[PDB]
């Protein structure tokens, strides 16, 4: 539960208890609860009334069908499919249903060859189940509970991946979850099968370098190689991240968003070079020595 | 709503490869669309005479929206510019609508939201249901492309009020 | 999340002292003027759905790409996602007027604001003229008492238009 | 389950709309299937006998050694060939309730979810059952678009069956 | 679900035999009138929602004592709750009609329509009379033809009639 | 059952199991111990599964 | 998701016009056509398992290095996993044939094929030439007639050359 | 990836607690298990060429069709020969590592994940390989607690495989 | 995860060979030896929570910078946070000399260490001294015997002291 740079991070608006369905619900008590279960399903994707599914809803506001079935609801719903299982790709879709349902990042290549393999063996209707019928969903929130994010707290069997894996995932919460900077592309699923972690950013303003996103063609490790045996300097070095690089113009910069890898010696130097380019600075983390 | 579409995002569900029941769909299709595109010509030929008259229609249906000097209303004539706007947006979409094979433009372009935005601006959806009902009174069509359209158009009714 | 007098704690918990008296003092003129934020804050909410239609309106009688087809604000599910931008923004600004702190505003507005503008193909111009626009017509019905017993409110007044600028270099 | 029809209000569930003319050209479609579906189903039903009866002779002749050695997949006695003739009559009257289905639901709840499973567990061997039905689809001898929707769900059961 | 045809297939698996000549006859008149299906669903489905709030019309002017207030239809949440109700029942019908069997309605709104409407309060009374009401309506929108080309309809206004009668003891 | 599978959104039967003392299982952390579902054939041996890994006893079993 | 009507559609809109006449015609050009259509995705579906085990049967007998130990299709999971992915690789080349526009094969493979193909170790070089060759197959049993009737198909044909060469610089 | 040490410490993760006794006993029964378990896999790879020699030997012995019919799966010629002898040296080259890792776990992820799929899409059967894992277990001649801790890996590819 | 069995089997298994002789007389040394695994495992979960207690305890005494406020350790919360984390560092480790490989630890450690550390802004450099000291402490309660039965350990010596510092240089 974060409370240091919280507004750094973007996850202090997620800092509220969950919310919990009472054995009573009231009308308007129910309401909320499916305001809360379209937003963290959806991921804070906004519904119109054509598309508010009233029908499966008045079920679940009687009581007979419970608040994980209504979850399981709309997911079996066509919006859901049009809205994330269409437009994505199916590894993106077996990522988008990890914060959905589970609500936090996938942990390794096993758990996407899992979804992938039950995707073609059995459907999607088949993996949206498999998804809400686990272990990992059922301790977290067994029936009355809405999913929500719970990587930020170890929660005893966390991988400390999820953690930052999540972050590639969810941007802020003004961010819907349809609507992001890659758009099409899947984040993790480049990092899950090399088994590595890109650097935590967070979302715009608090941070103005959010702007920056590794090339796909570019891995840029963290480390970079020997604590800069070939950069020729005796301190320890640190990777910095630039956003963009607009001042220099075209004929002498090729791509906005690029990695440095310096000493500390000559870090100052070298970020008073990129605010001498206008550039703003996304990341800066110890890369070796 | 496109009835391929929806076939190849029903067996995309299933995970199946293509079944017959969307070689029987794609038979309806072009069942449908072998009088639609026709339907779709002459209605685009008509087009700005259903407007218009749709318009005047309503202006005499209901006389105070021309009178009284409001917001909503066509007190004066850029009220009336963007009233004929509005009903030639509709017939556009039912253009669309047909010419698509389901009711997916209609869905999305007006559909999704239209009683809000009558809801934020004091419209009233009762105007343009009488201006679709002099348009499906105007076009004077017959046969199977007449009525597919005639349904599109009590859909966007319906779905109005 | 932060209150002005959560935001004196944290400061106060930083330092790891006790509190100072002057700003004690900042804290008792505060609380003599909560009766003008409740005043300020119930009339701008009395208003707020006619200022957000009058924002739009000024937006669109300005900007006609936006009506025109192919604008982003053209489809009339992208129109009530228009009013639904407008009026959660002035929920916050509602929202850190009643706090007191931009705190709120801003940890949940300006992270993703920005970002979603460029991810989506938004025009932040017109958002940020917009917000301006329900930023003048909100310190227009704000300050002008009708029926009000009279009193001075200049610090509310630059503490709204501070929250206004703060939204509008959020969208840019 | 697999009916055009049913698949159409199963889709306008999902979407919780009314009935679209999507669903109307479904329809349409169905009916233009079913116009010469029933006519095959019903020359297939008169067929059918000999039908399964030159398919379990060439399935014999087609693999010696199952009539060869004893065992208990196989059809040493005559127990066997019981078994295995009624297993391709319930494979014909799978496509034939395919058929008049107009979809594949039939053949999909009634063979598909499990054959491979327990031909797993049986030591059968599901080749057998696709060249039954490459003889089925070789012998019944139809013209037409009847002709070959019903050759197109016999090789959709063939290619899940392997 | 289930459809005419898959009842055939439920009743010859069942027996465990083919289908009989005569049988496939039926389904050949079937395929025949399938065409008068289409046009009795899109002549209801046409003008559905009309039909629902002439329902409710007779059902107020009859009965009172739900607008009144302790009454059950009495609340604006409750009046939309009926309404909904009332569309939701016509909804199944005209699945019902579309499929040609009643097993659609059946397993999807016998279970816990008497349930939910014993459960909670509800006067089944109304809703039995206001389905029958909204039967009768529906009859004659659908018989009547209006620049259609002629033809018999009895067969499928029995059906529908014993869709709306279902419904009527259904609910009760 | 009402909706017989809409909800359920799986076409097959639904079985509504009614399970009694639960006893912290897990984390769910619930509010009661004796409760009524409704589960269809579909993920039927996966419920039971979960209710007889929680702690549970099923008292009923009846199909609706 | 983007059929080649909706094609027309998304580009008439964003036009904001009416749609041309003589698109139209190509429209009915392209309903005359759906016929023919049909032949090739149910000729094609019909064998599209045996073309898959014949285009990883040439693969396993161009590139034995994938069967050596050692190998990325060496053991048994991943043979099966590589099955997998020419079978819906295949499965993809079926629905964008069927809907006619390639933004199905594109939005639903272009994104992470050659993004998984790199980050797993996969050698993208013979997923490459395996759909090489299984378009080849593709179009030697679509093309030829066996008892149908008979006609021109080269625009078919260029249509799933195009689709397989779009797979091909997809996983390159 | 069955490995009694790293299903402790997968359990021990999953409780979250640090290391238990539960855990020493287990490394002392992983420690018991290796202490033959390792000379069994010595005299295993020192026989191993004559294992797989005989068994395929066996196997075209078991049925003559496959050396007889030409086909796909079936050794007609010696390609499919060399492929058959390869697929059963696979076989006991997993037991050597299912043996020497002390579980199922090479075992699980090397063969037993989708064998029956490959039997499947290729028509191969797994009785062919369940009858040269008989001559292989009847061939290996060893005693002891070794000797029927393989056999239990062979057996359990054999119940898997079926 | 991967055991040094298993570890063994990965290399025979991508060399795609059987197992060489003198790696399996290397494994015959193992299980020898599998009992001082299990002396030194049991020896230092014995002492595991006072042995982070005392390095929270010299790591404390060192930065007061820590404690004091403002400091990343400073709130009890936050306290909280670092038991937990030492608590879980040193659980890792047991996990790792228990398994005899340090995949376990690397793989569920050496990922997002240095991740949350620059992220929260926690001081990699405590986390680094921390379990430098709780490493060299380890070690102490580890090698002396106390009425335990005589034997050389330098091998586990060397394990544990590379174990803790592989998580120093992965904390840094
Ligand atoms: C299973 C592997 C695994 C590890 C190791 C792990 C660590 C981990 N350490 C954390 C925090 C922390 N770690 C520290 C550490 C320290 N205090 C200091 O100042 C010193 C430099 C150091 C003392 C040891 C502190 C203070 C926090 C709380 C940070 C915060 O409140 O934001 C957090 C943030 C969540 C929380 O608030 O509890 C995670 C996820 N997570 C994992 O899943
Ligand atoms: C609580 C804080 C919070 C905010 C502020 C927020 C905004 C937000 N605005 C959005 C869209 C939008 N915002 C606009 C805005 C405009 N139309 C224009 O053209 C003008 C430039 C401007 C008029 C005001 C439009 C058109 C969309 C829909 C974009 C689309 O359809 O892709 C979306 C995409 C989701 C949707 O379709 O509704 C989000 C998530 N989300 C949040 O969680
Ligand atoms: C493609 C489908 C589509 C439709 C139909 C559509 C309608 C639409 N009509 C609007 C306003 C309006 N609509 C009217 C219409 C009327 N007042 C009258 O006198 C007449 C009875 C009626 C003519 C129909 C008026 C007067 C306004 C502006 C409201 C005002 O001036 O404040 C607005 C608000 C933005 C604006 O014009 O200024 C939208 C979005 N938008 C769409 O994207
Ligand atoms: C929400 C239901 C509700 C309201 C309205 C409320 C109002 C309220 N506004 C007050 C004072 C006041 N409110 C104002 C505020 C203003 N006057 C101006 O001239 C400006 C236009 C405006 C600020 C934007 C001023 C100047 C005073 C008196 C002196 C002061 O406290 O500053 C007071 C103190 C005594 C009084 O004047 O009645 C009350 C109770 N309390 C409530 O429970
Ligand atoms: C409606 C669809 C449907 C099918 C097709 C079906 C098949 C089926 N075939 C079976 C067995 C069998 N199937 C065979 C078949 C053969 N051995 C041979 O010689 C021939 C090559 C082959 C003839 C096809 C034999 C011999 C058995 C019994 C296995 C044994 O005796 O242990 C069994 C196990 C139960 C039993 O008969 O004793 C089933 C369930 N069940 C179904 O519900
Ligand atoms: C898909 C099949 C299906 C049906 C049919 C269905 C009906 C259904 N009708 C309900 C309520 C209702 N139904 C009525 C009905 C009426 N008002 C009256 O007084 C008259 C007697 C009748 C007018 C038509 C009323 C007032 C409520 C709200 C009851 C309440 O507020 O407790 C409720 C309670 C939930 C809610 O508050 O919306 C359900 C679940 N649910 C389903 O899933
Ligand atoms: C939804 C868009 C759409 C419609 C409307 C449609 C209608 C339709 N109704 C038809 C026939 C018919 N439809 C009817 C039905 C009726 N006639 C009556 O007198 C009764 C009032 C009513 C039954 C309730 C009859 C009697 C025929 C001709 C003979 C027959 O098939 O029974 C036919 C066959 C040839 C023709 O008459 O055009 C069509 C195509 N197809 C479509 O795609
Ligand atoms: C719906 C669109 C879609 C596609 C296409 C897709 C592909 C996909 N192919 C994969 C693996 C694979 N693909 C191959 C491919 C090959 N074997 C080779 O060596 C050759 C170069 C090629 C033979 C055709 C192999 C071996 C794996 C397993 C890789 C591994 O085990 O890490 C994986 C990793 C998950 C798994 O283990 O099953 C995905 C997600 N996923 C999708 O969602
Ligand atoms: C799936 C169950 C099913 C099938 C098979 C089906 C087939 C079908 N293919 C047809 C026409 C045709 N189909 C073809 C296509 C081809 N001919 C060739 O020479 C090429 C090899 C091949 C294209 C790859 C041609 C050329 C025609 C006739 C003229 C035309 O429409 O182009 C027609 C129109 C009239 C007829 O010829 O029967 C039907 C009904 N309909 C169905 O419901
Ligand atoms: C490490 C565990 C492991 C095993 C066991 C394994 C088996 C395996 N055997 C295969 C094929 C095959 N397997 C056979 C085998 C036979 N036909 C016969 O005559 C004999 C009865 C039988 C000898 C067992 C044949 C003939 C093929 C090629 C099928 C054909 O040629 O089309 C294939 C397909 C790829 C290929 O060779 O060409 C796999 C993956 N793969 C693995 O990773
Ligand atoms: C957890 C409950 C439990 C314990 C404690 C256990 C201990 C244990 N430690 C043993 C041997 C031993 N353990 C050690 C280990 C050590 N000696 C030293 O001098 C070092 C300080 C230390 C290594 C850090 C040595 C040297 C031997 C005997 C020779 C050898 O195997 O290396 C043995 C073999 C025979 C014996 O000495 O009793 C047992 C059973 N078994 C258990 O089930």
């Amino acid at each position: 539960p974060v409370t240091v740079a919280a507004s750094r991070l973007g996850t202090a608006a997620f800092d509220q208890s969950p919310v919990e369905l009472r054995a009573n619900y009231s009308r308007d008590d129910a309401q909320t609860v499916i305001r809360a279960v379209y937003r963290q399903v959806l991921g804070n994707d906004y519904v119109m009334s054509s598309e508010r599914l009233t029908a499966a809803e008045s079920l679940f506001t009687n009581g007979f069908i419970s608040v994980r079935d209504f979850v399981r609801a709309v997911a079996q719903s066509e919006l859901y499919k049009e809205k994330f299982l269409y437009n994505n790709f199916q590894t993106r879709v077996i990522e988008l249903n990890f914060k959905h349902l589970l609500g936090r990042a996938p942990y390794d290549e096993a758990e996407v060859i899992e979804h992938l393999d039950r995707y073609q063996n059995e459907g999607f209707e088949a993996d949206i189940n498999s998804y809400i019928d686990s272990a990992e969903y059922t301790e977290n929130f067994g029936d009355n509970i809405v999913p929500y994010i719970r990587s930020y707290v170890v929660q005893t069997g966390h991988r400390t991946v999820g953690f930052t894996r999540m972050f590639s995932l969810q941007r802020g919460y003004a961010n819907s979850d349809r609507a992001q900077i890659a758009g099409n592309a899947s984040r993790l699923a480049q990092e899950l099968a090399r088994n590595t972690t890109s650097a935590v950013v967070g979302p715009s303003g608090v941070n103005e370098g959010w702007a920056f996103r590794s090339a796909a063609d570019d891995y840029h490790p963290g480390q970079s190689l020997g604590g800069s045996t070939g950069l020729s300097a005796d301190d320890q070095v640190v990777r910095v991240e630039v956003a963009a690089l607009s001042t220099p113009r075209y004929p002498r910069i090729r791509r906005s968003s690029r990695v440095f890898f310096v000493p500390v010696s000559r870090l100052s130097q070298k970020l008073q070079e990129i605010q001498r380019m206008g550039g703003r600075v996304a990341s800066i983390s110890p890369a070796g020595q | 709503k496109t009835p391929l579409t929806e076939a190849v995002a029903l067996a995309d569900s299933q995970g199946r490869f293509l079944s017959n029941t969307e070689l029987q769909y794609l038979y309806g299709r072009l069942r449908q669309g072998a009088f639609a595109l026709e339907a779709a010509q002459t209605l685009t030929a008509k087009a700005d005479t259903l407007v218009n008259g749709a318009a005047q229609a309503v202006y005499s249906k209901f006389p105070y929206t021309t009178s009284t000097p409001g917001n909503n209303f066509a007190a004066d004539q850029r009220g009336k510019d963007k009233c004929a706007r509005d009903i030639g947006y509709y017939l556009r979409m039912v253009t669309y609508c047909l010419v698509a094979g389901g009711t997916g433009p209609m869905d999305e372009y007006l559909i999704a939201g239209v009683d809000e935005i009558n809801r934020t601006f004091d419209l009233s959806p009762s105007w343009y249901v009488e201006a679709l009902k002099h348009i499906k009174a105007n076009h004077g069509l017959t046969g199977d492309a007449a009525t597919e359209t005639n349904n599109y158009i009590d859909y966007a009714i319906n779905a109005l009020s | 999340m932060f209150d002005i007098f959560t935001r004196v704690v944290s400061q106060a918990d930083a330092r790891g002292e006790f509190i100072s008296s002057d700003k004690l003092e900042a804290l008792k003129k505060v609380v003599a003027e909560g009766t003008k934020r409740s005043d300020a804050v119930s009339r701008m909410t009395n208003n707020a759905s006619s200022i957000v239609t009058n924002a739009a309106r000024q937006l669109f009688a300005d900007q006609p790409q936006l009506i025109a087809p192919g604008g982003n604000a053209y489809t009339n599910r992208r129109m009530a996602a228009c009013l639904r931008d407008m009026e959660i923004i002035l929920r916050y600004v509602t929202y850190a007027t009643f706090t007191g702190d931009a705190s709120v505003l801003n940890d949940r507005c300006l992270n993703g604001l920005r970002e979603t503008y460029v991810a989506l193909g938004v025009p932040g111009a017109s958002v940020a003229a917009g917000v301006r626009a329900m930023g003048k017509a909100a310190v227009a019905i704000v300050m002008d008492p009708a029926g009000v017993t009279s009193g001075d409110c200049s610090s509310l007044q630059q503490e709204i238009e501070l929250y206004f600028e703060t939204a509008a270099k959020a969208v840019e």
